[PDB]
């Protein structure tokens, strides 16, 4: 028999998120994301000076912020054509690849680890579910402990990195049109290596390993979350001053091909999403944000993007999935001694294990190792006071899109400008493309149809329903804006 | 002694004051959870999920009655009945925010509206918007309830703004009960009800850059460290923030040395700051 369990607020993700899903014979049948709360930035920041965009954006999410920086002021640098400098691009990245670093400690520790760790005896660690399918020993669960306490630490000082140049965080100062707004000193450059250290450290010593070896006594989790097995990337951190080559380099995979990323096959539907239904369909570039609360058959304020009419998700595994990097040698080391895997790079995993529940887990720890390697780089790049500003007049008339890879997703802005103001501004993000609900044609979003077929063997304790949720590191704040 | 009951009710916000938090320094957010409140209920963050979490939340609501300390976070919008900000659902039936302010705000001790948009309706009531974003101290007057609010604003606000001024109330209590306590905290707020402590001071007038303001020396370029920032578009002259003294994240930087003040912690932000990036 069917039982409909609805789940609201779903907790330990950013924002507010509604589940419901019908389970049958003990497994998800069927699912519905609603997005619960709107602020309507693409409105708001209709005639503004354009420069005041790369402020107000950040306020769509206070996890993210730095990435809603980032594709801002790339929109603006390419609207104005403000020619960041060499060094201003290399500075960029190290305040945003700091917040990577801190997004996903933070993720793992602070948001999913109590999926798995049960949490000292008072509040927030408890009450939780009588049986909430916590399987680790008394020493792997206090390592676990252990480590949420050290993440406080780590994650903290991956803001102190970003404030660094950045000025503060949440919400950046330092990201403008034309570049960054502090050099960066030999001092202050001998600082951020000093933390960068330790976050190293922890991420080597603790996080990794700790990812496969919760995993290994979860494995089950490895064989349920597949969904559509269907990623985008859009490409980020430019690694040069020509734009050809990115950390993450842009391509979509789908029904088991590689296919390239065409930003024009970008639409967003609307008939289950609370907005006006004449604004069904649009490609970002004509997009509009008309909202309607009352709209008959409507679940979500988040709308449906589809690629090429496709259902596609994004992160990490996304990213990692389409860019196939050589696995880190931890991962190489547990796969083999915990899980009896032989892999090197990250497709070995096989299609069915990295599309899984526990499988992004596995990928955002991987994908944290190797922002390691290129915060690196760019540390050993970047010039100690070199100039990473230009100071661009405003145009008239203008146009320019952005396109990054927030920590959850591929994340573009739109703006076109009209005397001198924001004529539209359009935000496609990360937790938009994997929280949405059904399109005009019924098809469901990403996480709608990973959650099929989750086990949820007692109804009275659903723990695996919010376990998927949260494996995709959802904002919705991100989602809805 | 025995740690208060705070339950954290987030609204239009965008989860900016919890990270926040988080970086506190002095007492750590560690130390925060285990040490210094009891912190019933915060989806971000919490254990447990859905209708047992709000069910949660009312169980210690009920034993705790007239005693907890309620953090609001985010703008409260009232258009569409309530419907841009819903927060929960129990009974099968979905909780606005709208709904869930009327309920546990009369209960509160005190509301500690945290945030800019909380404080004053922020981004969220800025021109464009269509949401009937609502300040908290706005919405609980318009609805009757008298609880006392104790505004903490920033977008966001610094860790130690919002550790400081429950330490202000747990201290206050300390000395003189609960009622008395609040008594003598609200003494200890400005007009736009923020803690002098900590908005007391002008950034402007305890800015380092000062001299250079007053010889017209500007910078004409961000990276220009020497000169004052007041032509790229500094609000300092306009805000009463400690961010001068203070800084950020441990000490590392502050809005006015890396950039430029938008005033965030200002009634009229954002737009009585705007543009940010011209006087
Ligand atoms: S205008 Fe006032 S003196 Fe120049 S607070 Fe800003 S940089 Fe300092
Ligand atoms: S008050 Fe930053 S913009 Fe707000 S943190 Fe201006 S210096 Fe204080
Ligand atoms: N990471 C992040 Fe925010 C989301 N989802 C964006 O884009
Ligand atoms: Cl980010
Ligand atoms: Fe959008
Ligand atoms: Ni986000």
């Amino acid at each position: 028999g069917r039982t409909t369990i609805a789940i609201d607020p779903v907790t330990r993700i950013e924002g507010h998120l509604k589940a419901e899903v019908v389970v049958e014979n003990g497994k998800v049948v069927d699912a519905r994301l609603s997005g619960g709360m709107y602020r309507g930035f693409e409105t708001i920041l209709r005639g503004r000076d354009p420069r005041d965009a790369s402020q107000i954006v950040q306020r769509i999410c206070g996890v993210c912020p730095t990435a809603h920086s980032t594709a801002s002021v790339l929109a603006l640098d390419e609207a104005f054509g403000a020619k960041v400098p060499n060094n201003g691009r290399i500075t960029r990245n190290l305040i945003f690849g700091a917040n990577y670093l801190q997004s996903h400690i933070l993720h793992f520790y602070h948001l999913s680890a109590q999926d798995f760790v049960q949490g000292p005896d008072t509040a927030p660690f408890v009450p939780r579910f009588p049986k909430s399918d916590l399987r680790l020993s008394k020493e792997l669960n206090k390592a676990g402990v252990d480590q949420y306490i050290e993440a406080l630490e780590v994650r903290r000082i991956c803001h102190e990195m970003v404030a660094l140049f950045g000025g503060r965080m949440p919400h950046v100062q330092g990201q403008v049109v034309g570049g960054a707004t502090e050099i960066p000193t030999k001092e202050k450059l001998v600082e951020y290596a000093a933390r960068f250290k330790k976050v190293r450290d922890f991420v080597e010593q603790k996080y990794v390993p700790v990812v496969y070896t919760i995993g290994s006594k979860y494995k089950d989790m490895f064989k349920v979350g597949q969904g559509f097995k269907a990623a985008l990337c859009v490409g980020a951190f430019p690694l040069d001053n020509s734009g050809k080559k990115h950390l993450f380099m842009p391509g979509v995979y789908a029904k088991g091909k590689d296919m390239p990323f065409d930003p024009s096959k970008i639409k967003e539907y609307v008939k289950y999403s609370w907005f006006a239904e004449e604004t069904t369909g649009l490609n970002y570039k004509e997009g509009k944000t008309i909202p309607a609360p009352d709209k008959a058959g409507a679940y979500s304020f988040v709308k449906a993007p589809r690629y090429d009419g496709l259902s596609l998700e994004v992160g990490p595994l996304a990213r990692m999935w389409v860019n196939n990097p050589e696995l880190s040698p931890v991962g190489k080391k547990l796969l083999k001694d915990l899980f009896g895997i032989s892999a090197k790079k990250f497709r070995d995993l096989g299609e069915e294990a990295a599309f899984s529940l526990m499988g992004r887990h596995v990928a955002r720890a991987e994908e944290t190792y190797y922002m390691l390697g290129a915060i690196e780089g760019w540390l050993k790049e970047i010039k100690a006071g070199e100039d990473t500003v230009v100071m661009p007049a405003v145009p008239a008339s203008a146009e320019g899109t952005g396109f990054t890879e927030a920590p959850r997703g591929s994340l573009l802005h739109y703006v076109k400008v009209k005397d001198s103001k924001i004529d539209n501004y359009q935000i496609v993000s990360a937790s938009l493309w994997n929280c949405n609900p059904r399109d005009d044609m019924g098809q469901r979003g990403a996480v709608e149809e990973a959650l099929i077929g989750i086990p949820v063997d007692d109804i009275q304790n659903p723990v695996n329903v919010a376990r998927l949720i949260r494996a995709f590191d959802p904002x919705l704040g991100c989602a809805v804006h | 002694g025995e740690r208060p009951p705070v339950f954290w009710l987030q609204g239009q916000g965008c989860t900016g004051c919890s990270v926040t938090l988080l970086n506190s320094v002095h007492p750590s957010i560690a130390d925060v959870l285990l040490k210094v409140i009891s912190l019933e209920f915060h989806p971000t963050v919490m254990a447990w999920e859905g209708e047992h979490a709000i069910e949660h939340m009312r169980k210690v609501a009920e034993k705790f009655k007239g005693k907890f300390f309620l953090v609001i976070e985010g703008s409260v919008p009232v258009e569409a009945d309530g419907k841009y900000c819903i927060i929960g659902e129990a009974n099968h039936h979905e909780i606005s925010m709208v709904d869930a302010l009327k309920e546990f705000g009369p209960n509160a001790a005190a509301v500690l509206a945290v945030g800019t948009c909380a404080a004053y309706g922020g981004i969220p009531a800025a021109e464009g918007s269509e949401t009937g974003a609502t300040a908290v101290s706005k919405f609980l007057g318009d609805n009757g309830i008298k609880t006392p609010v104790v505004n903490i604003p920033g977008c966001p606000p610094h860790p130690d703004w919002i550790v400081g001024t429950v330490v202000l109330a747990l201290d206050a209590i300390k000395k003189n009960g609960l009622e008395g306590g609040l008594a003598e905290v609200v003494k200890v707020l400005d007009s736009d009800g923020r803690p002098t402590p900590f908005f007391g001071r002008n950034i402007h007038e305890n800015c380092p850059y000062l001299d250079k303001y007053d010889e017209g020396v500007m910078s004409a370029t961000f990276t220009d460290k020497v000169g004052c920032r007041y032509d790229l578009g500094c609000k300092g002259p306009m805000t009463m923030a400690d961010c001068f003294e203070r800084k950020w994240n441990g000490g590392v930087n502050w809005c006015v040395q890396n950039a430029v003040c938008i005033g965030c912690v200002e009634p009229d932000f954002p737009d009585g700051k705007s543009p940010f990036y011209q006087a």
